[PDB]
This record gives structure tokens, C-alpha cells and sequence, in this order.
RNA sequence: CCCGGCGAGGGGAGUGAAAAAGAACCUGAAACCGUGUACGUACAAGCAGUGGGAGCACGCUUAGGCGUGUGACUGCGUACC
RNA sequence: AGGACCGAACCGACUAAUGUUGAAAAAUUAGCGGAUGACUUGUGGCUGGGGGUGAAAGGCCAAUCAAACCGGGAGAUAGCU
RNA sequence: CACAGGUGGUCAGGUAGAGAAUACCAAGGCGCUUGAGAGAACUCGGGUGAAGGAACUAGGCAAAAUGGUGCCGUAACUUC
RNA sequence: AAUUCCUUGUCGGGUAAGUUCCGACCUGCACGAAUGGCGUAAUGAUGGCCAGGCUGUCUCCACCCGAGACUCAGUGAAAUU
RNA sequence: GAUGUCGGCUCAUCACAUCCUGGGGCUGAAGUAGGUCCCAAGGGUAUGGCUGUUCGCCAUUUAAAGUGGUACGCGAGCUGGGUUUAGAACGUCGUGAGACAGUUCGGUCCCUAUCUGCCGUGGGCGCUGGAGAACUGAGGGGGGCUGCUCCUAGUACGAGAGGACCGGAGUGGACGCAUCACUGGUGUUCGGGUUGUCAUGCCAAUGGCACUGCCCGGUAGCUAAAUGCGGAAGAGAUAAGUGCUGAAAGCAUCUAAGCACGAAACUUGCCCCGAGAUGAGUUCUCCCUGACCCUUUAAGGGUCCUGAAGGAACGUUGAAGACGACGACGUUGAUAGGCCGGGUGUGUAAGCGCAGCGAUGCGUUGAGCUAACCGGUACUAAUGAACCGUGAGGCUUAACCUU
């Protein structure tokens, strides 16, 4: 059963859950913005922010570990570079959920999810 | 013990090989034990020149279990293997006197100070 | 920060050790049987981790019989006498779990440094 | 497994009394966005409480 | 003398001077303002109106916030209210905590929404999970069959199945509190007790006699 | 002339005696799903009909228990081959 | 060499789990078996219904089988529903 | 049928392995079209299981377990 | 007995067992020498019996994960009648 | 137009003529134990084997090993061994095809619930002014079982051995209930190891993938193999019966009048579901006192101004739960994520230095990384409205206001 615990199980076993959470967290880092359902937004916000923790001093050994951590190259050079000194300063709450409307199409709430500090956008409707 | 049929080990110097259980005492309207249980056994095995032989139907206690023995403090005792110490059915306490192994100090009385010969343990 | 669960704490007997995996130890108890003054000790090896609570044990296997037996001490009862640490060897893990029903190995295997 | 006889169309229109299709029960009047506000939630501009935080 | 809501928080196995150790459910008990209380003139029987425990008084209601300004506010959760078990309190606060057990060693506990679901089959109905080899098919845990016959003409009330449950309640009735623990304000209570973790209850003591 | 893709489908405008002849076009039922109005359904229930019938809209109530349509409620009551 | 073998590919289907108003008019996955042979099998050929064809169950003959189908006899007869 | 079914010829790349078992994989093919959310019964697929070891059932009953390679060592019976 | 009206045969043996299995016996249903018998290595997806690996089949069932159900959206049958 | 069988299992349930404790009569019952025996449906009422078998034979449990019924209960439940078992063969019989209330071997067993019931749950409307809040019991089930021994108690009774009930005490078993700290299980939001190949130009290191590849640890939850726990003092109506006092029958006689006593069952108390219970509910708390036009007027219809108390959508989401309802609750905020202290996990972070032929160890580094919990922290998102509810809400008796 489901009682005195929280967060969202998805609708993936966990070779998949992992395969498009490593997808989605190098498109992430790399727009700053990204829209997806609300369940999942929320794990989405959980895996990423850890991540950044780690991730927030410019220090080489930090960069060293963050490529342990994560097999991505695209991860690893956006931060440390352009964003490390962005979330340098905090302690936490290093993304945001927005709670955009319902999906399109059906009555699934949605959020668009975006890091509490950013320097890029992509900014078309989404498809 | 837990279930019907079911070898479990000799823990007796009067006994060899495995015993079988027939049924639990101590209660009925199961097919179970717990833990600190009272069985009954039927002797499947040993030795016909020790005290205990084919198809004596006797009664007995437990003195080990692999999932372990525990009330007290609720804190078990588990060991290598399930095993009973046998019962005179007539006169009661264990037939035999040695085993090399300890007993479970979370249910413990006589009947289980009267089947070892460790000193720095109660006898 | 710590306002509960921190009445635990308040609860809790003086008597227990800090603790890292593989300590030798002596656990000092009783034969229990209710309570009574026969003593009796175990030594060997602590198989698992100690911190649980008000409720913190001893899992000892004491790897001298033939067959072995693990035993899990109370620290927060008076059945526990005495606690001394001892020292610490290796593991290379925390839980040495293949020995809860099988006897084995020491406190120590190699080195557990950094 | 199976029926009797045919249905009329009183049975039909009671056992959809309380099974019938639902939506999201209108939306609000607007003070910030560029859109029309949807009812407690932030419009695809993002002026809500404040900026264009939703960009998509 | 009143029921007093207590929280789900935290359980124990405590230490005893016999050598056991007890499995304990630890319950906050908190301090008691009493609210309007009804004489018994007023649905007629002699109670007392409690609120122990409270909420941020945003979502708060005018008609529950009268009853609490005309004896002493706290600006409550909700309105419990108590015939008679060991006694009464004063009028507008006894700020009683610890103290209700040390008279009764006895709780009964009220009937609570149990956190648990359904539960219901394989759980506290008389169900199991059937065969599955010996090509045993689409039959594995449905009971297949409940009533008998045209002799009976249909299903039994004293069979019962279903799908799923509901709220549902049920006491384990008569049970001793072990302790009660000053300085901390902490109710021990034995083992069971109605509630998942993080739940709210009641508490009420005696009953039986 | 209006909505839409570049679509599906219709209306309006204008034609004709006729479009309640609009292209599958002859006038046109019934099964078939929905709308609109009247009146009825929140103390209630069996071949669903008959007997008595509050009521309400309409009928100068024929002023004379009444007419049309419906019907709370209820007496009584078991389809056809 | 071998109607030999443990065992594939390649081909089957004794049994298990499922399907059993199926993805499939017994297939899937898994235990299982033939593979230098009485095998597996393409291409091409040939027998027609009480008649063929069968290492034989009256088995198999358009995912079918004590006898296929169609045009005539024919509105067989029905003692019966 | 966009259907998991059945169907012969020619050609013959890697690593680890006894091999055309088998994990991943070069060139190549290709996502068998519901989707997303929840985590009630239950239905099927997949993971995991204390103590026992079929004790369930007419029946051990798939999946679990067994497997491979060097080396030692090896029974009654026999048409050797 | 792949066979036995009686019979779970009579008797020894393994065992909580013991119709089956192994050994012997015959108060032998209707066994019995080509419907063939005794005996035998190897073989069968073959039948029965035995003990051990191991295992949720079960004792007694828990939890996790996904696809229907259930949730939100889409399309939308049927055994029957 | 048939409802689909045996044996076993699933799942039960109802009749009590009760297996048992419980109240009570008798005995050819000394006391004790029994036999005898009425009252009484509440509760508890076990399991393996060989065989396709019931019964059989054998071992055992409990204080105990019941009576009787269910389309030979239940195949719109399970198997499918067996059956005329359709193949085959044995046993048998016939010329044969083919046959068996003889036999043995594997082998299909269908159906999404229309009306009908069973359990759970909601929507709409009345609760009489509205709204929110607390709340009573017309009514109906659950626990209701049952051993052990100390005392009671060597006492009545006997020839001697011997020799009871309740009550008091701790304590086990089932049945029912709840629970997750303890002990096992799992833990696909957490760490680390490890077989292989592929990759990041390369090395060292790391990650995709093979069922979460495999493996072991794991917070929090849930869960029974673990945990806690009811089985009740008291109240009344009795049964059979013990009666008193006493008649039919001058007496005698539970009984007939009359009245003391007389059981787990019964009506309850204890627990739990419950106001649609039109018998429409009580009681607390709060709030709306502007206006005109018209008709059937305990009243409704339109409009200006104007809708309080509250409600609902909505929002993040739950410790509440199929869905709802129920609930925390929206910057007044710990709802959910980060993060930090802690109840609390793991196993020594990539890189670099050093010894070594190197794996690797050791110093750097008791390191590094971490999810649900408890407490914090607003660090991060839950704008401001509009809307449903309106301007003081019946006749009539009794109580009160002149009344």
C-alpha cells in the first residue's frame, strides 16, 4: 500500500524511469525550461536538485564527482561554467514548479518547470 | 513444526539423524507453530541402539529455529538450523545430557539447563 | 530542529556505545528467566548496525561453536550489565548478513581504512 | 453473462445520471495576463501574480 | 473524564525492571482549552466541550469560532465533546495533558478511520489465495462460490464480499496503557492502536467496568 | 455572404409553382437517438393495466361529481401464441 | 559407415504457465524431441466421396471429416415437432 | 488486417563462450500506433522472499533450481 | 496384475503413514504358454514407486514493478434479446 | 427447451434433536468419577498418509472429536484422475463391426451480470429562516468458546484407599480486532559492490544495457511467520428447577392464585454501524432589518440597488480512500519538493600523493553521496476576482411578549 510516504511512482519500470529521466534532465540544464505533466514535474524537480547541490561551487573535484555521478557531457559543461556561480549562494530550492493549465487534449493537470535561477530560454508552444 | 510433514534436527545426546513432527501441542484448531512452541514427534530416524528409535511417538520442545526463538526482550536467538529436544512423554525433561551448541536464553527454564554441560552458562 | 524525536533521546539508557561496523566486543547480560542474578557474557563479532532508538541491540555472532549462534542483546534493559567497545577491525560493509544463520568470520577481514 | 429482454430508454438515461462526461467547471474573469486567466492557475504568457515567468 | 486528541508520531520498544521490553505506540498528548460545554438541559445528558489541538484559524468558520470566544479561544481544529468516564473540568480550561491516566491504567479508545484502505480481503476477512497449478485458471483469489442454491433461493447477510471498503472502525477495546511520562508529556500506550502513522485519534479512557 | 484545411457539414442570400422539389432531389410510415413544451416524479416499490382519483394548463367547470391531456395517491389484479 | 548419441540452427509439439466473447479458428513463453535421416524440405507431378489416400485413429481429403460440394430427380418422406 | 502464425534459395562481421546456446554489438533493420495517471479487488506479465521442502493436487507444477571449462574420481547390470 | 466379485487381499518390510512400491503367500474372479510366456542391455516428451538438491504449489501469505480494471482522454462491440 | 457429475479443495451457511462449559432433576449414585437427564443456538468445533474412493487402514491433536440439511450444497466455482471413459490395452464376450452401474493411462471444461440478492460508497432533495458546529438512540450484529494448576478443600461422606463446586490467582489455545516499534518479508523515488560488451578521441574513472542484468545492504510505509488484545462488573425477562405459603383433593404436593430465588442464551451493559426514524430530530453558535411594478396570493412572478453568515469550483496534495465523500490547506501557509539538525542509511567519493612489477592497500578523507520520516527553514509554486447563498423566513393549539 501507499500510506505516510510521498512523491509519485510514474507509469515506468525503472531501466525506463532511469532512460528518460536521463533524457530529460540534459534537456533541463541545457533550456532552463521544459513542460511536462504535473506527477511527473514533481520527480522531475526531486532528481534534478540533488544533482545541483553538488554542482553549485565551480570547484574541479565537484566537476570530477558530477561526471561519476552522471555519464553526460553536456550536463557537466553547463554548469560549473555559466550556471555554477548561479546557484552558488542557495542551500535549497534550486528549481520551481509553474502549474501551467491542463494538457491539451485531455484533462491531465500540467506544469511547466523551470530552475529558480535561469540564463536561457526556449520559448515556442508545446509540441 | 510450521508445517505438516517437516524433518527437523536431534538436539540430544540420546538420539542421531532427523525427526519428523506429526502435530503441534499445546493447542489445536492449526497446522502451525510460532516461536518458544510445544511439538509433537514421531522419531523418523536414529540410531535402534541409542535411547531413541524408529517410530517412537514422543513428545517435544523447541531448542533452536533458523528463524529464531524470542519473548523477553523480543530480541531473537537464531542458529544454523531448526531443531527439538526431545521429552520422556511419561516423565518429561530432555532424554539426553550433551550438545556442543547453546540453547536460546529467550525461553529457557529447565528443560533446557538439563541438555548442555557449558559452565560459564547456567546449569 | 529536533523538538521530537528528540524526546526520545531524553528517554534513552546512558549505557550505549557509539558505534562503527566491526567492533569485537563483550556483552556482560543475564540468563534473564524473568530477572535474575546468574550472569553470563558473549564475544565475537557485532553482525549489523546498533542505531534503531530507545531500542538499540547488540547483534553479535559468536563464531566459537561448531555450529555458531547469533544473539541480539537489549542495551536499554537491565539484562545488559556492562558494554565495552573494543577495538574496531574491517568489513568493507556495514551488515555481514550470510552469518545471521551460518557461522564465519571476524571482526576484522583486511583493512578498513582510507 | 447475457440478459432477458431489451432495454428501454428509461434504464438508460438513469444509469447515466451519475456516469456522465465531465470537463473543468468554466474559468475565471481576467486582471493580469495576456490571455483570459484560467481559474487559479498561470496563463501560457505568464503575467499571473507577476512577469512572463511561463514563456512556452 | 473527556476523550483527548492525541497524534500518531512515534513507537518504541521500552525497557521494564521485570526484563522484558513492551512494543509501545507514543502518542502527544497536548494540553485541553474547554469550550461551551452543554448542561443537560441541552440534548439531555451532562458533557464536556473540548479542543486540544488547533489549525492556523484561516479556513475557520463563525459559528465554531462563538462557541470558543465565549470560554477560553484557542481557535480550534474542530468541537469534541464528552459524556462522563472518570469525572469532568472546569468550565473554560483544566489544561489536562498526562494526567487523565494516572486514575485508569485502562484506555478503550474510540472508533477511528483505520488508514489502512480497503484492507478487507486476506487482511481481516476469511479469504485466501487459492491454487494456481495444476491448471487452476482465471480462479486464483475470487472465492468462486458464496451462497448455495434455490433452497435458500439467494446470497446469505452473514456471507459478505466485496470489491473494496470504505471508511471502517472497529476498537481493540479494555487495553492498559504501560506509562504515562511527565516533563515530555508522553502517552505510551501498548502495542496496537487504531490509526496509520501520522494520524490524528481519540483517546478516551474506561468505560467498562 | 459566414465558420473550416486546402477539409467534413450546414445556414443565410437569390432562383422556382413547389427546395416541408436542393441534387441519394418522387409523397412518406415504423424501428432508430435527441431536442421543445404541458403536466407528473424526494417517504416509496410487482405483466405496468383497470376502477376511484388530489391536482394543474386549457374548456363561460354544461354553475349541475364534468370535457381534453396528464397524474400524486390508492382499491384490485399473474403477458400472448 | 551408421533408420547412433548431448544438442542446436532448421522443423515439430508429450507436458507446464497463459489464451480459453484470443494477437493466433492451439499460437505464445518454458520443461521436451528429430537434425548426415524411415529427417527436414523447395520445385515440379499424380489418385475425387461409400471414392480416394492412411508406419491404422474410420485417421485425412481447401487451418474441417463413418464420407466434401454443386446442378437434376425434388415440393424425397416426415408415421412427427 | 499494420497479425505474435507459416514459408525454400544464396551470402557470411565483433567480444567473451564448447557451438549457428548465449549478454551486448559492426554495417543494417526497426519502435509490432492507445496514451497518460493511480497503485482498490482482481486478471496476466516481471522482481523478491523467513522457517519448511510438495507437506497443495489425480499428478513437483512451467518460471525458481540444474547448465560451462580444466583437473581428480567414478556403482549395480551388460548384448562389455 | 493396466486383470481380483470379496478385499483398503493374506503376511513380512520401509513409516505418523503404506489401496500403491519392494519381498513372499494363495482362500487363484475369468492369468497361463504365438490374443504368446519367462529373462535382459540400450531406448520412450511413456506408466508407477522412492530419497535427496532446490523452489510461494501449499502451510499462511507480504511487499515492489508494469499492462487492463480503477483514474483522466479517445473510439466503442457482444453472448443475448 | 435437462441446473454440469464423483472424490478432494474453495467458500460457506442455516434447523437444534447441543460435541462441550453453564442452571437443574434422578440414580439399583456412600463421597468422588460415571450412567441418567431437562433447560439452552450464543461461541469455539483440528491435520498427513497410501487410493481417481466416500468408506478403509494408521498416526496424532484438543477438555471435546457433534446431530441434521443444502439440483447426491456451490462447475454464470476449482480440478478433470475416473466414468460406457469415446483412442488403446487388460479382465470379458462375439465370426466381426463392437460392448461393460468391471478396469487401468494421459487429455479441452465456456460466458465482460439485464432483473434478482450480498458488501461498500456517492450524488439530488426535505431536516421548516439560513448556515456551520456539537449530538441523542427507534433499530441491527461482534466479543459470548475453552484447558491448566495453587488456594478454595482432606471438608460433607467411607470400611480403607480416597474425597467436589463456585470464588480468588496467574497463564496457554482457538475465534475477532487492531498495529508496525520489536522480529522476519519487501522497499523499481537510497548507497555500494559485480559478471559482460558498448561508449565518453585515449588512460584512470564512470554510465547506457542484459527481467530493477545480477547481488547485498536500506529510510519511511505496509505486512504476519511478529505485535498488542476482547471474551465485562452490573441491570432486567426467564427456562428447567429449588421453593415458601397453599388449593383443586380439610392434608399432601415449584403452582393452581399469590410472592423470594433460578444460565454463557434472551433484553442489554462493553464495542461498532445508525434521524428518510416523514416517529422528518433535539441542542449550541453565528448572521441577513433597502425599494417598486403584477397575479393564483399561509404564495409566487419581474426589476433596480444588492446577497450576510456560509458555500462550491479552483490549487498544491493527504498520514482519509476504487471513485468519491472524508482531510491538511493556498504566503495568515511545513501542503509538496529542495535543504539542514536529528530518531536514522551506507562503506570509504572522482582526482592527487606514496610503497609496489601491479591488482590494491595506505595518507589526502571516519570520506563522499541520500527517498517518503520528526522538528525546522518560505529557499520554491499555490494572484486578484467573479459565482451559488439576499435585505429578518407558515397555518393552528399549548408556553411567553398587552397578547
Amino acid at each position: 500500500m501507499r500510506h505516510r510516504k510521498s512523491g509519485r511512482q510514474l507509469n515506468r519500470n525503472s531501466s525506463h524511469r532511469q532512460a528518460m529521466f536521463r533524457n530529460m534532465a540534459g534537456s533541463l540544464v541545457r533550456h532552463e525550461i521544459i513542460k511536462t505533466t504535473l506527477p511527473k514535474a514533481k520527480e522531475l524537480r526531486r532528481v534534478v536538485e540533488p544533482l545541483i547541490t553538488l554542482a553549485k561551487t565551480d570547484s574541479v573535484a565537484n566537476r570530477r564527482l558530477a561526471f561519476a555521478r552522471t555519464r553526460d557531457n553536456e550536463i557537466v559543461a553547463k554548469l560549473f561554467n555559466e550556471l555554477g556561480p548561479r546557484f552558488a549562494s542557495r542551500a535549497g530550492g534550486y528549481t520551481r514548479i509553474l502549474k501551467c493549465g491542463f494538457r491539451a487534449g485531455d484533462n491531465a493537470p500540467m506544469a511547466y518547470i523551470e530552475l529558480v535561477d535561469r540564463s536561457e530560454k526556449a520559448e515556442a508552444a508545446a509540441e | 513444526m510450521i508445517q505438516e510433514q517437516t524433518m527437523l534436527n536431534v538436539a540430544d545426546n540420546s538420539g542421531a539423524r532427523r525427526v519428523m513432527c506429526i502435530k503441534v501441542l499445546g493447542g489445536s484448531h492449526r497446522r502451525y507453530a510460532g516461536v518458544g512452541d510445544i511439538i509433537k514427534i514421531t522419531i523418523k530416524e536414529a540410531i535402534p541402539r541409542g535411547k531413541v528409535k524408529k517410530g517412537d511417538v514422543l513428545k517435544a520442545v523447541v531448542v533452536r529455529t533458523k528463524k529464531g526463538v524470542r519473548r523477553p526482550d523480543g530480541s531473537v536467538i537464531r542458529f544454523d538450523g531448526n531443531a527439538c529436544v526431545l521429552l520422556n512423554n511419561n516423565s518429561e525433561q530432555p532424554i539426553g545430557t550433551r550438545i556442543f551448541g547453546p540453547v536460546t536464553r529467550e525461553l529457557r527454564s529447565e528443560k533446557f539447563m538439563k541438555i548442555i554441560s557449558l559452565a560459564p552458562e547456567v546449569l | 530542529s529536533n523538538i521530537i524525536k528528540q524526546l526520545e533521546q531524553e528517554q534513552m539508557k546512558q549505557d550505549v556505545p557509539s558505534f562503527r561496523p566491526g567492533d569485537t566486543v563483550e556483552v556482560k547480560v543475564w540468563v534473564v528467566e524473568g530477572s535474575k542474578k546468574r550472569l553470563q557474557a558473549f564475544e565475537g563479532v557485532v553482525i549489523a548496525i546498533r542505531n534503531r532508538g530507545l531500542h538499540s541491540a547488540f547483534t553479535v555472532r559468536k563464531i566459537s561453536n561448531g555450529e555458531g549462534v547469533e544473539r541480539v542483546f537489549q542495551t536499554h534493559s537491565p539484562v545488559v550489565d556492562s558494554i565495552s567497545v573494543k577495538r574496531r577491525g574491517a568489513v568493507r560493509k556495514a551488515k555481514l548478513y550470510y552469518l545471521r544463520e551460518r557461522t564465519g568470520k571476524a571482526a576484522r577481514i583486511k583493512e578498513r581504512l582510507n | 453473462a447475457v440478459q432477458q429482454n431489451k432495454p428501454t430508454r428509461s434504464k438508460r438515461g438513469m444509469r447515466r445520471s451519475h456516469d456522465a462526461l465531465t470537463a473543468v467547471t468554466s474559468l475565471s474573469v481576467d486582471k493580469t495576463s495576456g490571455e483570459k486567466h484560467l481559474r487559479h492557475h498561470i496563463t501560457a504568457d505568464g503575467y499571473y501574480r507577476g512577469r512572463k515567468v511561463i514563456a512556452k | 473524564m473527556i476523550g483527548l486528541v492525541g497524534k500518531k508520531v512515534g513507537m518504541t520498544r521500552i525497557f521494564t525492571e521485570d526484563g522484558v521490553s513492551i512494543p509501545v505506540t507514543v502518542i502527544e498528548v497536548e494540553a485541553n482549552r474547554v469550550t461551551q460545554v452543554k448542561d443537560l438541559a441541552n440534548d439531555g445528558y451532562r458533557a464536556i466541550q473540548v479542543t486540544t489541538g488547533a489549525k492556523k484559524a484561516n479556513r475557520v468558520t463563525k459559528p465554531e469560532a462563538g462557541h470558543f470566544a465565549k470560554a477560553g479561544v484557542e481557535a480550534g481544529r474542530g468541537l469534541w465533546e464528552f459524556r462522563l468516564a472518570e469525572g469532568e473540568e472546569f468550565t473554560v480550561g483544566q489544561s489536562i495533558s498526562v494526567e487523565l491516566f494516572a486514575d485508569v491504567k485502562k484506555v478503550d479508545v474510540t472508533g477511528t478511520s483505520k488508514g489502512k484502505g480497503f484492507a478487507g480481503t486476506v487482511k481481516r476477512w476469511n479469504f485466501r489465495t487459492q491454487d494456481a497449478t495444476h491448471g487452476n485458471s482465471l480462479s486464483h483469489r475470487v472465492p468462486g462460490s458464496i451462497g448455495q442454491n434455490q433452497t435458500p433461493g439467494k446470497v446469505f447477510k452473514g456471507k459478505k464480499m466485496a470489491g473494496q471498503m470504505g471508511n471502517e472502525r472497529v476498537t481493540v477495546q479494555s487495553l492498559d496503557v504501560v506509562r504515562v511520562d511527565a516533563e515530555r508529556n508522553l502517552l505510551l500506550v501498548k502495542g496496537a492502536v487504531p490509526g496509520a502513522t501520522g494520524s490524528d485519534l481519540i483517546v478516551k479512557p474506561a468505560v467498562k467496568a
